[PDB]
């Protein structure tokens, strides 16, 4: 679909949103 | 004033009596229809003159639509199907002997 | 010409009372050629408001399409390139009437178009297809016009689309009003060549209108053709540019092939194909799809 | 040579039907011309226009089927002629044969925003006519496929 | 993707019946049927379904006007008499084709001699054709004396070796021209004359040799002429057999000619009112009442073999009272209700009354004879009858859905669970704390689900 809003994206782009929201969190439940 | 197109459709390997029991004959998109006999032939009546596309339709087998062109004296000819130059003529034998090119594909493979 | 509601109860009865000027009423007479518009009062009466007159003594109107009241249009406009916009003329009350001229030899027979507004009467479009022959199968819907006919000097099936797109920029972007649109809209037309006959045809529906339109071609037969409304795009050079690769446009070609993996039924052939209907099927991907002639699919 | 065809104006607060000769659409069927003779608005037919802009009213155009025989006719919002100083544009639709198939009116600028305007923009019709034959349609375009062809 | 049968459906139809053919083996399961959408097809007897199916053009040019069936093969005559067709019904396709002079149709009906049927004959407002049975080849064709007054509407051969071609004037004299099988030329003519008579095809029928019979109300009686051995119409009364015909109506005779090659059934069936009929009987000139049936509706025949029954059908207390309708089985050579043949059967709609009525007969195991039915209603419905009790019903078939006009596809109600979330939301509480205490009664309610 060349029609539907950019808002919405596939699996890869969800993989990376958490990928780089996730490096802080790691710091919580580690020691760092 | 009226004419009539014969035929003979054949599958390979396939006897007749495992098909025709499902297939009909267009001329001209239903304009007129007729249907096949136990040997896999098939006439087609009150044909008046002109150019027309003769198509042998079944579900299980298809067949390559082939132009029929009529005189009004009765002179029938055959050629090959083409909406693009009009005019070009193939050479295509009487009474029609429509050959099928094997089921069609209504599928498309997974992957 | 007096208007009955349904209920009319007292609330619908106000709502009418201060909606009345708002409503309009189109009638063709298909035996003598007439279309006339009547406006609805607040006492539930009509007053005539427009009048058109096609003679039957050389057309006779056969078809008369406006655009379904349950779709909707997603993008307002389409990009042309360049990062800039084509803005499209969705006229709510436009009809395509289609007719046929009396005169049946295969030399002198036409085929014609008439895009008309509902509300005023304007003729939007008036256009004459020469040496064609019926029947007639239209679609119409959002911003285009797809009708078929039988092109007799050349012995073919033919499509021809019309588009009708706005300038770029539009007129009035919060309302649409049929009494205050003095703009002529910009009607691109093209034709394209069909291999088969067809027996009904329609356009596939959903709620948001994101999707893709297809074309759902019910051919005599009975296999149902889903040609790609993409495919017939009037847009299409006849010879091929730089914006038409970077807008991502196939060039021109008139041969509309039918190829055997499109159709939606397999093999379950539809004999005597009478009408297709569609519905938004509540996802936003499918749609549901009922062919009825004698055998009924879905 | 020219044919006449009558033109009716009509404008009411009550929205009925009340045509009153305008003018005459003089047209060439052997070159395809249209020209346009009319009579100016008198001041009791300003002063009505006036008040039918006030109501929000119409302005209904109105021509005969055959130069009796029949009436084809349209409309505009009273309100968009009164502020476009009269500017208005007449569309006369005909088919092959050359019968009168639809009159339509359109207001420049179009749209209606309450603009105030003196008596004396009101005297003078600023009209535009057009004659609409039916446009022949394209066929599919085959040379050119057949050149890319090779 | 060949994932079918996951989503779609197709239902095949057939359009209103108009000739049923049910006479076969019969222990090959075949119904064929020729419908009012120019469709001929062969339905299943135990299940229903279509075992081959063939649609002409939709338009006049296709429809059926005649179907017969002679063992195997059915033929058909159609395009307002100009194509005729045999159909092979195993196989489903065509055994032969070919196009009738012009001309408007009137009676098509099969010819034979030496105890075997050899020829077909087709009638024509102008001339009388035989063509041949397995080749379909025109054997011989003559035309019609006083054609341009005389309007030719019946056709009756048995195996004497000669043709009849009867003809009426409205309000005047019939007509009958006698043909020979192997040469076409007219062996005789006769005429008679009729000031009561105004149709032949619905009013009037041959009888057992040749034996023309209809009534005339006007004179309320029933004129007969052998047509071998007879030149004049004998008039015999009913007010022996205390019969009356319906006041402005059309009374009717239905004979029954089991084989075309052999002589007819000398005893028929005479309809003198809406639902009311007669079983008679002639014999050498007089008649004899073998039968009374008052408010019955729908009447058939059938043969199997040299067994002929007749079906009759009537309400079960009654217009109709539940649409309850009784099904019975007669013998033509005495008018004796067979025992244990009774089929009970009834319609779902109210307004709906059964229209057609045709029956499939063969012998039971214990030398008996059961019967099939084949009853087609004013709403186009289909329904085939079995003897049985718990299964009246065989199967069923809406045929009035071959011509959808409407189409409209509403949305099924909410969920159980759907329709709670109209309760917490939209009731519109006073104050912030109702509302929070009702949306958690309504989160209660489902956690306890
Ligand atoms: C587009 O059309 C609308 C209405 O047709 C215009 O919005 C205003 O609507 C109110 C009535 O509710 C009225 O004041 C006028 O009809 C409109 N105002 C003016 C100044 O015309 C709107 O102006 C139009 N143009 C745009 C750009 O939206
Ligand atoms: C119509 O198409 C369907 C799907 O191809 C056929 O149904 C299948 O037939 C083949 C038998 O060779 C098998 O795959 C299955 O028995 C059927 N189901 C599926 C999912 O494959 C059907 O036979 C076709 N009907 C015809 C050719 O008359
Ligand atoms: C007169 O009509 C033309 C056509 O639209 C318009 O451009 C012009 O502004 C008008 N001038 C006056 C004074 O009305
Ligand atoms: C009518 O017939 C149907 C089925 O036999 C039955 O369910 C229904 O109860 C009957 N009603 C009456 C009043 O007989």
């Amino acid at each position: 679909l060349l029609t539907l809003d950019a808002s919405w994206v596939s699996s890869a782009s969800w993989y990376f949103l958490n990928v780089f929201g996730l490096r802080s969190i790691y710091s919580l439940i580690l020691g760092q | 004033d009226r004419f009539k197109i014969e035929g003979r459709a054949v599958v390979p390997g396939v006897k007749p009596q495992d098909w025709i029991s499902a297939a009909r004959v267009l001329v001209d998109g239903e304009e007129h229809v007729g249907f096949l006999k136990t040997d896999g032939s098939f006439v087609v009546h009150d044909i008046p003159s002109g150019s027309y596309v003769v198509e042998v339709v079944s579900p299980a087998y298809r067949f390559d639509p082939v132009r029929v062109d009529i005189t009004s004296k009765g002179k029938m000819r055959a050629r090959y199907v083409n909406y693009i130059k009009t005019s070009e003529v193939v050479r295509l034998p009487y009474p029609l002997q429509m050959k099928s090119s094997g089921p069609p594909s209504y599928f498309i493979k997974r992957e | 010409y007096k208007v009955t509601a349904f209920p009319a109860t007292r609330n619908v009865l106000r709502q009418l009372h201060e909606l009345a000027p708002s409503i309009f009423f189109y009638l063709v007479d298909a035996e003598q050629g007439r279309l006339c518009g009547y406006r609805l009062r607040k006492d539930l009466t009509t007053e005539l408001s427009w009048e058109l007159t096609i003679p039957p003594e050389v057309q006779r109107i056969v078809k008369v399409k406006g655009k379904r009241s349950s779709e909707h249009v997603h993008s307002q406009g389409r990009v042309m390139g360049d990062r800039s916009v084509l803005y499209k003329s969705l006229n709510p009350n436009l009809l395509a009437v289609v007719t046929e001229s009396t005169d049946a030899h295969h030399e002198r027979t036409f085929i014609g178009i008439f895009l008309i507004d509902g509300v005023t009467g304007r003729i939007i479009h008036s256009s004459v297809q020469k040496k064609a022959k019926g029947p007639v199968h239209i679609v119409h819907s959002e911003n285009w016009v797809v009708y078929q006919y039988w092109n007799t000097k050349a012995r073919r099936n033919e499509f021809t689309v019309l588009e009708l797109y706005e300038g770029t920029e539009q007129y009035n972007a919060t309302a649409f009003s049929s009494l205050d649109r003095p703009q002529l809209p910009q009607v691109l037309q093209q034709s394209y060549i069909f291999p088969s006959s067809i027996s009904a045809m329609e356009a596939t529906i959903t709620e948001r209108g994101i999707t893709s339109r297809h074309l759902l071609i019910g051919l005599p037969s009975g296999a149902i053709l889903s040609l790609p409304k993409a495919l017939l795009d009037p847009r299409r050079p006849e010879i091929p540019t730089e914006q038409s690769r970077e807008e991502n446009l196939i060039p021109y070609s008139p041969d509309v092939q039918i190829h055997a993996e499109r159709f939606i039924n397999y093999n379950q052939t539809v004999s005597r194909m009478r009408g297709i209907y569609t519905a938004p099927s509540g996802l936003e991907s499918t749609c549901l799809v009922v062919a009825y002639g004698l055998d009924i699919y879905q | 040579g020219t044919v006449g065809l009558l033109l009716e104006h009509s404008f009411e607060i009550d929205d009925s039907a009340n045509f009153r000769k305008r003018g005459s659409l003089l047209w060439n069927q052997q070159d395809g011309t249209l020209s346009l003779s009319q009579r100016q608005l008198s001041e009791e037919e300003r002063g009505r226009l006036r008040d039918v802009a006030a109501l929000n009213g119409l302005y209904r155009v109105r021509i005969p089927r055959r130069p009796a025989g029949g009436y084809v006719s349209s409309f505009v919002p009273a309100c968009s002629l009164v502020e476009s100083h009269l500017s208005d544009q007449l569309t006369l639709h005909v088919d092959v044969a050359g019968n009168v198939v639809g009159v339509s009116v359109v207001t420049h600028p179009g749209g209606c925003r309450g603009h105030e305007v003196e008596d004396v923009d009101l005297e003078l019709f600023n009209t535009s006519v057009q004659l609409q034959p039916p446009t022949t349609a394209p066929g599919p375009e085959t040379a050119a496929f057949i050149e890319r062809l090779e | 993707e060949d994932q079918v049968g996951k989503f779609d459906w197709r239902q095949q139809y057939v359009g209103k019946v108009k000739f049923a053919s049910l006479e076969f083996s019969p222990g090959s399961k075949k119904l064929v049927v020729a419908t009012e959408k120019n469709v001929i097809a062969a339905l299943n007897s135990r299940t229903g379904e279509i075992l081959w199916r063939h649609v002409d053009k939709g338009t006049a040019e296709g429809a059926v006007d005649a179907m017969l069936l002679h063992g195997q093969d059915v033929i058909t005559v159609s395009n307002g008499g100009r194509i005729m067709r045999s159909w092979e019904t195993n196989i489903g396709g065509l055994n032969w084709e070919i196009t009738l002079d012009s001309g408007s149709f009137q009676a098509l009906g099969l010819v034979g001699l030496q105890e075997s049927v050899r020829y077909i004959a087709v009638l024509k407002k102008t001339t009388l054709a035989l063509h041949h049975l397995s080749s379909g080849h025109l054997k011989w064709v003559e035309h019609l004396p006083e054609s341009d007054s005389i309007h030719y509407q019946m056709v009756y051969s048995y195996g004497s070796g000669v043709v009849w071609a009867l003809g009426v004037v409205p309000f005047s004299h019939v007509n009958i021209v006698k043909f020979n099988v192997e040469d076409g030329e007219i062996v005789q003519q006769v005429r008679v004359s009729t000031p009561w008579l105004q149709h032949l095809s619905g009013a009037c029928g041959v009888v057992d040799e040749a034996v023309l019979v209809c009534p005339d109300p006007s004179s309320r009686s029933l004129q007969t002429l052998a047509l071998e051995t007879e030149w004049e119409l004998r008039q015999i009364p009913l007010q022996s057999l205390d019969l009356e015909f319906g006041s402005g109506f059309q009374p009717r005779v239905l004979p029954t000619q089991p084989n075309p090659v052999d002589a007819s059934r000398a005893q028929f069936f005479l309809h003198l009112s809406p639902s009311h009929y007669a079983l008679l009987q002639y014999h050498y000139g007089t008649l004899s009442l073998l039968k009374n049936f008052p408010q019955t509706a729908l009447v058939s025949f059938a043969t199997t073999g040299e067994k002929t029954v007749a079906a009759v059908m009537a309400c079960r207390n009654e217009a109709c009272f539940n649409q309850t309708y009784t099904i019975n089985l007669y013998l033509v050579e005495t008018g004796r209700r067979l025992l244990d043949t009774t089929i009970t059967f009834s319609l779902e709609q109210s307004g709906t009354r059964p229209e057609r009525l045709y029956i499939q007969v063969f012998l039971k195991k214990d030398d008996s004879v059961g019967y099939r039915a084949l009853v087609q209603t004013e709403d186009h419905l289909l329904l085939f009858l079995q003897q049985l009790a718990g299964k009246v019903v065989l199967w069923s078939r809406e045929e009035s859905l071959a011509e959808v006009v409407c189409l409209e596809m509403v949305d099924l109600p909410l969920t159980g669970a759907q329709a709670e979330l109209e309760g917490e939301f939209g009731k519109k509480a006073d104050g912030l704390l109702g509302m929070f205490l009702k949306r958690l009664s309504s989160q209660l309610i489902l956690l306890q689900a």
